[PDB]
Parts: structure tokens; C-alpha cells; sequence
């Protein structure tokens, strides 16, 4: 494109969830 | 919208890698967004400094709009 792009998937991330949120 | 950018504020703490072109981040920083969308899991954002690039948006939070 004429913008930028990533190389990679996003990295995981430090969320407090020991399950996900249902909303 | 609104004659105004997009903005989000950091929800944990990044650090950018070279070849990928990213932005480092820190938790509870406020960015304007340039790119809600880039695919991969990622935004573009631009800090207070001037410095632009990729963000993973699970890392940050789109602000409200009207603020």
C-alpha cells in the first residue's frame, strides 16, 4: 500500500482474564 | 470525526522492534490514532513527539468521540 503494514501478527498481551469477556 | 483525529490511550507497556516499523508505548499514554484498521491485529498511531507506526490494539483502547 502507501501507508504502513505490519510484517508480523499482533504479540500476545498481558490481560488480566482468567476467561475472556462474554461482551 | 468531527473535524478532529482519532485518539486511544495505552493499556499495557510495548516496545517497538526495528525491521517491522512499530511505535513505543507506555501504559496509561494518550495517542492519536492515524489507522483503527491495518490488518494482523495492529493500528497506526502517532505519539506527543511526532513519532508514527504499528500498535497491537489489544494493547491499547480507542477513546470516546465528543470528548
Amino acid at each position: 500500500a502507501e501507508r504502513l503494514i505490519p510484517r508480523r501478527p499482533a504479540p500476545p498481551v498481558p490481560v488480566p482474564a482468567r476467561i475472556p469477556s462474554p461482551r | 470525526g468531527s473535524h478532529m483525529a482519532t485518539k486511544a490511550r495505552v493499556m499495557y507497556d510495548f516496545a517497538a522492534e526495528p525491521g517491522n516499523n512499530e511505535l513505543t508505548v507506555n501504559e496509561g499514554e494518550i495517542i492519536t490514532i492515524t489507522n483503527p484498521d491495518v490488518g494482523g491485529g495492529w493500528l497506526e498511531g502517532r505519539n506527543i513527539k511526532g513519532e508514527r507506526g504499528l500498535v497491537p490494539t489489544d494493547y491499547v483502547e480507542i477513546l470516546p468521540s465528543d470528548g
